[PDB]
């Protein structure tokens, strides 16, 4: 059950925390992989994906509620 | 008729006296009877 | 009951919001929990308001088993229904999302029979006032000396 | 009846909700009927309030049989039409959807019909007061030296 | 209570208001923390009175102490679940946000719960006026030369 | 009847009076009786 | 208070606003600090005027002092919450900014708590008319020959 980190950056150049988020499972085929508070942004945002496997990794469509 | 009436008494909400339960049993202390007003869902629905 | 923890209470409030169930596949994040379970102990210690307020089983951590999410709860089986109703119309503004109707609803419902039993019980009547004479037809307390009432002292 | 026991309840809820029955081709997952057969207990045990409250026939599981959605319910025929109507008000929260007006008024029928009996053999009248005498045409418990009724007690 | 210090009430209502917790990804500024502490001080200054208003345990920073934010406050366990909901309440317009009618109506609540008791116990029926005789009937006071009452002095 | 019947009083809201509790005990030293009306989260809801 | 100056109550007048904070990355400009100290100073007159209006402790600048930005005020402590956001009220048409509702509301609430203790202090009985006897109980200004009151003079 490998995870997943994600973080946000305010300035855009330095990233803040890492959040643990599993998005691998070994044998299910059906789970969600979300957070579910980001909080307020300032003036602006970006958001970072890093994961570390060693298995098929397969990500497709970001959403998030703005508001 | 007489003997077994009910006697006359107000009819109050069990929430409209959540307090100052001791004011309206006929100790005659206080100068005033009190009510309170809020409520945690609903706004403000008790009256006077 | 089957929802004798404090989680218990928490998950139940969390899938009455559709926040975390199986229902829906997400799951509970256990910083929510916290956070939750900590609402949960603040409002359960308005209402008590130390006795003058609503009395019902509750057990308060004293915070000497530092999780406070595993602890049992006192409550009776007849109060459960209301408290997880009332922590999830409470939970919904920590998220962006506000609470059914029928939640409020049920909610009402629970508060006003959570407190019906101790109105009832409340409900007495004052004694006598200080002046006020034994009629002559008592004919005990009358030759006992005994011709006023006590007061209500 | 058909709908004997408690999951039996909680299909019928579930189909009257629209979200499964027998003829669909997805169903439920066994923790939400886990979490829904909860969900009847602790609404079962509200409207009870201990002897106090609507009075039905009704038993609840004692957790040492595990499966308490298995065993049987002691509902007469007439409550079932509105245990699983209510059942179905209170689930929808708990997924997306919102009960639909008829299944609303379905279980106002139902409660007040529940309540109704108990209503009509609960309405008794109190006895006399301590201070009332017995007149002269009784002829019998006046001979008997007995004047005044007993009381309240 | 885990919410001993005022810097625990001034993150209860941003997490209440949505705007950073312990669960989200970025966060709120020192300087606005010291704004926000600064705000509940003014406001908690503001329904004291100095005596006269809303009293509850509450004890203002020295000042002596440069921190404002890691000492104790005085609240007692019930008067938390309204103090930290006002909070969030008057922060809003800090932000661009608006709170919740929910945080409105759990304030409202939360301050009725706090002046209720002081109403109880200053409600108070002043003394006999200066000029009223009494009766016959205290055959003490009476014979003490003490026939008037004293006056409210 | 006339001795454990409660006497005739106002029904006062706790806020209502907030302040101004010494003017209704009876004391007969000021020549108006006050009533607050603001409220911090409703806008004027207590009323003469 | 950490509120002593003058510049401390248009700066929170400014977060207040949205205009010039913290949790807004803004910055305040010095003229916008100019213009709302003097517009404070003209507010401030119109409420006490010359002491037949709202009192309060606050020491106006003889202008001897050029930067009136520093000095101290001395208003107390419960007076600050209701200055700044009256003042925060008054700023916006500066701009083409709109007060929210809740600073207005909170405005309202601090003016009434303001005012209410002088109005309590204020409200006196007038004394006895001229033409009114002292009757023949007081026995020792009638005694002394001051038979009818002396009026209000």
């Amino acid at each position: 059950a490998d995870r997943l980190f994600l973080s946000a950056t305010t300035d855009g150049i330095n990233y803040g925390r890492e959040q643990m988020i599993e998005q691998n499972e070994p044998f299910v085929y059906d789970k969600r992989v979300l957070w579910k508070r980001v909080g307020r942004i300032r003036r602006l945002i970006g958001f970072k994906l890093r994961v570390i496997t060693k298995s098929p990794v397969t990500l497709s469509g970001c959403q998030i509620r703005l508001e | 008729i007489v003997a077994r009436t009910p006697k006359k008494k107000p009819f109050f909400w069990p929430e409209q006296i959540a307090g100052f339960e001791h004011m309206y049993d006929g100790n005659d202390d206080y100068p005033y009877y009190l009510l309170n007003r809020t409520d945690e869902n609903s706004g403000d629905l008790p009256t006077q | 009951m089957q929802i004798k923890t404090k989680g218990d209470l928490v998950r139940a409030a969390l899938r009455k919001l559709g926040v975390a169930s199986d229902a829906t596949l997400t799951d509970v994040e256990p910083q929510s929990m916290q956070d939750a379970v900590d609402d949960l102990e603040a409002m359960m210690a308005e209402w008590y308001q130390d006795g003058k307020g609503i009395i019902t089983g509750y057990v308060f951590s004293d915070d000497e088993n530092p999780p406070a999410e595993g602890d049992d709860h006192g409550l009776r089986s007849s109060a459960v229904s209301a408290v997880f109703h009332n922590l999830a119309c409470r939970i919904a503004p920590d998220y962006a999302l506000e609470a059914t109707a029928k939640i409020i609803a049920t909610a009402k419902y629970g508060k006003e029979l959570l407190y019906k039993q101790t109105a009832i019980s409340r409900a007495k009547r004052a004694p006598y006032p200080s002046r006020m004479p034994t009629g002559s037809g008592n004919s005990f307390a009358n030759l006992n000396e005994w011709h006023y009432f006590p007061g209500e002292q």
